[PDB]
């Protein structure tokens, strides 16, 4: 199975081809997903 | 948010219950007391 | 180059050497160049 | 976490399976979103047979369904008793299954909606074992007095004339049960009488029960009953007053929630990842296995 570095490399190569409008939408979606994941992990593992 | 914490936790209400789909005849006889 | 940040990596001038060969599959810096210039690897080498 | 750089953190997060909205594979999400911007539906991928054939179908297709590779490892896992006690350690870590049994805690944990949780809790009656195995049935039961889920082990024990029949018991509520039974031999009953042991008659059926018919009864068994290793005594009484009596004991035990919570976790995460209704997924799972697996 592809290791995370392979995935991150593919993500970067694929992202380099996008335009400003599509990059803006991609970054907004990524930020929302990252926020959900980080909030859940913080609740489980960092919250006192 | 000020009104939100005043209301507090919305109560959970399970849809699965002890209510047995009773017959109208039987529900009426049961509720006929007093 | 630096915005938006790519995989939490900050791009700046350095003494390291970056490959512009299209078939070389360069590091994240080549991806930064491609994203900044909005071009693919083959056209990047052609521009070089 | 003792992690300094961003990509090490996102690598950690890509596999942090014990938390309620991880594992979160960021590079995979970026790739999927880029693909669904650049070629919605992979029309160009599928229009090129060579490229589509360099991939497996299940790999390109599993990028539509938003199943990350660690989520794929979660959903593939062979949950069974004898590993559920440590796959709970893998998939939930330190939260006690008694706390996570409460619907409010679990809804907060998965960040679910109330109506979203309600249909999973209906499906919970399916989440158990679907049939008796080794004379055991292990099943959740919702205590509707507070909505909490309780797992019961029912252990069958044929006591009397087991050559007459098979008999099976399936709870659905507090002291509320379905009893199923299926005869092996024919006796021309004037009626069929079924009792708790030979004592409290829970149901009676007139006429002769036939061979190879699964009859059923929505019996009740109460706390002072089910605390015992009680018998259930069935009795085909013939017009002569002769009978084909037969019976089995059914021990009822309360049981750990591990194998329940792991299946509910698979169901919630699959429904959320594929944005498909739980009813749809339940209608899909039955077309592979008669066990919801």
């Amino acid at each position: 199975t592809p290791t995370y570095a392979q995935w991150e490399n593919a993500a970067g190569v694929l992202t380099a081809g996008l335009n400003s409008q599509q990059a803006n939408t991609l970054h907004a979606f990524l930020d929302e997903s990252r926020s959900a994941a980080l909030s859940t992990y913080y609740i489980r593992q960092v919250a006192k | 948010m000020q009104a939100l914490h005043l209301l507090g936790d919305k109560p959970y209400l399970p849809l699965s219950t002890t209510w047995s789909d009773p017959r109208l005849d039987r529900a009426a006889d049961i509720t006929t007391q007093n | 180059f630096n915005t938006p940040l790519l995989n939490g990596q900050y791009f700046s001038t350095g003494d390291e050497e970056i490959d512009l060969n299209s078939g070389s599959t360069g590091d994240w810096r080549k991806t930064i160049l491609k994203r900044a210039f909005n071009i693919d690897d083959v056209s990047l080498f052609r521009l070089l | 976490s003792k992690l300094e750089n961003y990509t090490k953190v996102m690598e950690m997060l890509s596999t942090f399976r014990p938390s309620g909205a991880t594992p979160y594979h960021d590079a995979y999400e970026n790739v999927r979103e880029v693909i669904q911007l650049q070629d919605p539906g992979l029309e160009q991928l599928n229009a090129s047979p060579a490229i589509a054939g360099l991939m497996h179908q299940a790999s390109l297709l599993g990028i539509n369904a938003s199943i990350s590779p660690e989520l794929f490892n979660i959903l593939t896992e062979e949950i069974t008793e004898g590993n559920a006690e440590e796959l709970y350690k893998k998939n939930f870590g330190n939260i006690e299954p008694a706390s996570l049994a409460m619907p409010e805690y679990l809804k907060r944990y998965y960040n679910l909606s109330d109506e979203e949780l309600s249909q999973f809790i209906g499906k919970a009656s399916n989440f158990g074992q679907q049939e008796y195995s080794n004379n055991q049935l292990i099943t959740p039961v919702v205590n509707s007095s507070d909505g909490t889920v309780k797992v019961y082990r029912i252990t069958r024990e044929y006591t009397t004339n087991a050559y007459q029949m098979d008999v099976e018991l399936f709870p659905f509520g507090g002291e509320n049960y379905r009893l199923d039974y299926k005869f092996k031999n024919f006796y021309n009953a004037s009626y069929l009488s079924i009792k708790l042991n030979d004592k409290r008659e829970l149901v009676r059926t007139e006429g002769a029960p036939q061979v190879n018919i699964e009859y059923s009864a929505n019996i009740t068994l109460n706390t002072a009953d089910i605390s015992q290793p009680f018998e259930i005594g069935l009795t085909r009484v013939l017009p002569s007053g002769s009978w084909a009596y037969a019976a089995a004991k059914f021990t009822v035990e309360e049981y750990n929630q591990y194998s329940f919570l792991l299946k509910l976790n698979k169901a919630i995460r699959l429904s959320r990842a594929t944005e498909l209704s739980p009813t749809i997924l339940e209608g899909i799972v039955r077309s592979v296995n008669l066990q919801l697996d």
